[PDB]
């Protein structure tokens, strides 16, 4: 229940991607859809095109996942100096192990260790009984490939009923007295227009 | 950590005997945690029986043992011609995975 | 159940560089075990020294830096002093709220 | 000032019960986790109770299962940590820290123990 | 299925080491490579068990120090260098991966290398 502007949006950091998907970047303001679900995170520079609509990888069937069908779009942009450290600021992380294919749009939090089967680990945290996660390292300098990149992925849903953020933006200056089309608030005329 | 001392060292046994192979552990390591590794002289040692609990995918049948925590025995009956070399007693889930002595059979 | 891996006790001279060692007995030790460590002076109240293997407490000197080496959480310390003689203690994280003490060193000053 | 007081020490009876009491001062409790610490003197310190900030769940360890008790009263700030089935093994020093708080997203596994009062200890001996 | 090691090695006593396994056969994002220690009528030693996926590893006690080994994502192989070792260690290293598929699978090592003959001397 807000309006929502990217316009101000052009400016932000110099590393700007903004590639989206079932919209083109410009015909958003205008669009009145529905309720919109974000959440952004900052990721190792190479897999930032791995991550993407419904591909195969590592990263994709383990934490988060993209659908196809992706009415909404991500929006990357580089915040190495707002992240590394020179020890190496040791607080992100990803899941490694996890003995399943993890669906888009989905919760996904667990602690515990992986099991792989087999014979009963039972909390040794031996061999084929791993600890995912496995944290990054964050060096204070690095090529782009590990730099941390601040992506935030954002997908608004349709059907039109909740209208929730919605448009009509991009006012026009006014006439006065002169024979002129109008289109008020959503209703459509022509005429004179006069001080009432 | 290495305290396994193999009974079994040099002997000779004619064809169809009753050869009990016994591996002992350090600690009460679980099942599944050893491994009886089959060197023949000039190639590296294959994998049989793990931890004396089951046989591996495709070896020779009618040999399988099951073992204690600290007494891993396994019978060998009528062996076939080339199952003569030297015998490993492994150990899993202990850093380091420490190894065995050595297990020689021969025929008079 | 695992046991962290500690010193009973060390005696090293004012002003030198001593290394405090935390290791984990279950495997190699990566730094999502989020390693700590602090400083126990016996009878009193225990100061917050190293959490997350990289970062200091408030107010702390660049003295006590921790790292992690090989298998082992390495705390090092750059000229001790007096009050430096203190109890140690090593917290390792198992996910979910297990938080782990090791044997703890007596890091005493000559 | 930042501050966690805990009050109730003292000489309990084996068998008997008792509700420890943590006051804090200058911070929000629900903003924040508590870890209740054992350190018995001359030897390692030992963690038992733990409580998230907003309470949604509870954590303690294998030997303080169903025996130790740790409620919340976000309206006034206050912390009972109940006693039950107490033992003469343990007399030792009761410390709580304060966690890491939700205003910062960090992962899970909570850090915590950043900032802890004087602590008191318990007497359990017949 | 597959795990290949390199050929026979004559080496001068004291810079390094180069050895590599590379495995196949298998899905090799998730496994173990396991090296060991073996010499011709010599008691068997063992080297270290590491993966690919994160550093994991641990030696034994007197291979604790003077010893590297690299993960190598690609080629699905393992390296170790830097021995620093002494002169009298005409030795086999050997290598063992198990097959995996999926992420639960076997324990044991079954697929092991064929061997290095290394050579350090005058």
């Amino acid at each position: 229940n807000c309006v929502a502007d990217y316009s101000v949006l052009y400016n932000l950091a110099p590393f700007f991607t903004f590639k989206c998907y079932g919209v083109s970047p410009t015909k958003l303001n205008d669009l009145c859809f529905t309720n919109v679900y974000a959440d952004s995170f900052v990721i190792r520079g190479d897999e930032v095109r791995q991550i993407a609509p419904g591909q195969t990888g590592n990263i994709a069937d383990y934490n988060y996942k993209l659908p196809d069908d992706f009415t909404g779009c991500v929006i990357a942009w580089n915040s190495n100096k707002l992240d590394s450290k020179v020890s190496g600021n040791y607080n992100y992380l990803y899941r490694l192990f996890r003995k399943s294919n993890l669906k888009p749009f989905e919760r996904d939090i667990s602690t515990e260790i992986y099991q792989a089967g087999n014979k009963p680990c039972n909390g040794v945290a031996g061999f084929n009984c791993y600890f995912p996660l496995r944290s990054y390292s964050f060096r204070p300098t690095y090529g782009v490939g590990h730099q941390p990149y601040r992506v935030v992925v954002l997908s608004f849903e349709l059907l039109h009923a909740p209208a929730t953020v919605c448009g009509p933006k991009k006012s026009t200056n006014l006439v006065k007295n002169k024979c002129v089309n109008f289109n008020f608030n959503g209703l459509k005329g022509t005429g004179v227009l006069t001080e009432s | 950590e290495i305290v396994l001392t193999q009974s079994p060292g040099t002997l000779s046994l004619s064809p169809g005997e009753r050869a009990t192979l016994s591996c002992r552990a350090s600690q009460s390591v679980s099942s599944s945690y050893l491994a009886w590794y089959q060197q023949k002289p000039g190639q590296a040692p294959r994998l049989l029986i793990y931890g004396a609990s089951s046989r591996a995918t495709g070896f020779p049948d009618r040999f399988s043992g099951s073992g204690s925590g600290t007494d891993f025995t396994l019978t060998i009956s009528r062996l076939e011609p080339e199952d003569f070399a030297v015998y490993y007693c492994q150990q899993y889930g202990n850093s380091p995975w420490t190894f065995g002595q050595g297990t020689k059979v021969e025929i008079r | 159940q695992t046991v962290v891996t500690q010193e009973p006790s060390f005696s090293v001279s004012p002003g030198g560089t001593v290394t405090l060692t935390c290791g984990l007995s279950s495997g190699s030790v990566s730094t999502a075990y989020f390693p700590s460590w602090y400083q126990q002076t016996p009878g009193q109240a225990p100061r917050t020294l190293i959490y997350g293997t990289n970062t200091r407490s408030s107010g702390v000197p660049d003295r006590f830096s921790g790292s992690i080496l090989g298998n082992k959480a390495a705390l090092t310390i750059t000229g001790a002093q007096a009050d430096d003689e203190s109890d140690y203690y090593c917290v390792l994280y198992m996910g979910r709220g297990i938080v782990v003490f090791g044997g703890g060193t007596k890091l005493t000053v000559l | 000032q930042v501050q966690l007081v805990e009050s109730g020490g003292g000489v309990v009876q084996p068998g008997r019960s008792l509700r420890l009491s943590c006051a804090a001062s200058g911070f929000t409790l629900s903003s924040y986790g508590m870890h209740w610490v054992r350190q018995a003197p001359g030897k390692g310190l030992e963690w038992v109770a733990v409580i998230s900030y907003d309470g949604s769940n509870k954590y303690y360890v294998d030997s303080v299962k169903g025996r130790f008790t740790i409620s919340r009263d976000n309206s006034k700030n206050t912390l009972y940590l109940q006693m039950n089935s107490l033992r003469a093994e343990d007399t030792a020093v009761y410390y709580c820290a304060r966690g890491w708080a939700y205003w910062e997203l960090l992962p899970d596994y909570y850090y915590g123990m950043d900032v802890w009062g004087q602590g008191t200890t318990v007497t359990v001996s017949s | 299925m597959q795990l290949v090691q390199s050929g026979p090695e004559v080496k001068k006593p004291g810079t390094s080491v180069k050895v590599s396994c590379k495995a196949s056969g298998f899905t090799f994002t998730s496994s173990a490579v396991q090296w060991v220690r073996q010499a011709r009528g010599q008691r068997l030693e063992w080297i270290g068990w590491i993966v690919v996926g994160s550093g994991n590893t641990n030696y034994a006690q007197k291979f604790q120090e003077r010893v590297t080994i690299t993960r190598d994502m690609s080629t699905s192989t393992a390296y170790m260098e830097l021995s620093s070792l002494r002169s009298e260690d005409t030795a086999v290293y050997y290598c063992a991966a198990p097959y995996c598929s999926g992420g639960s699978c076997f324990d044991g090592f079954d697929i092991w290398g064929q061997g290095t003959m290394v050579t350090v001397s005058s």
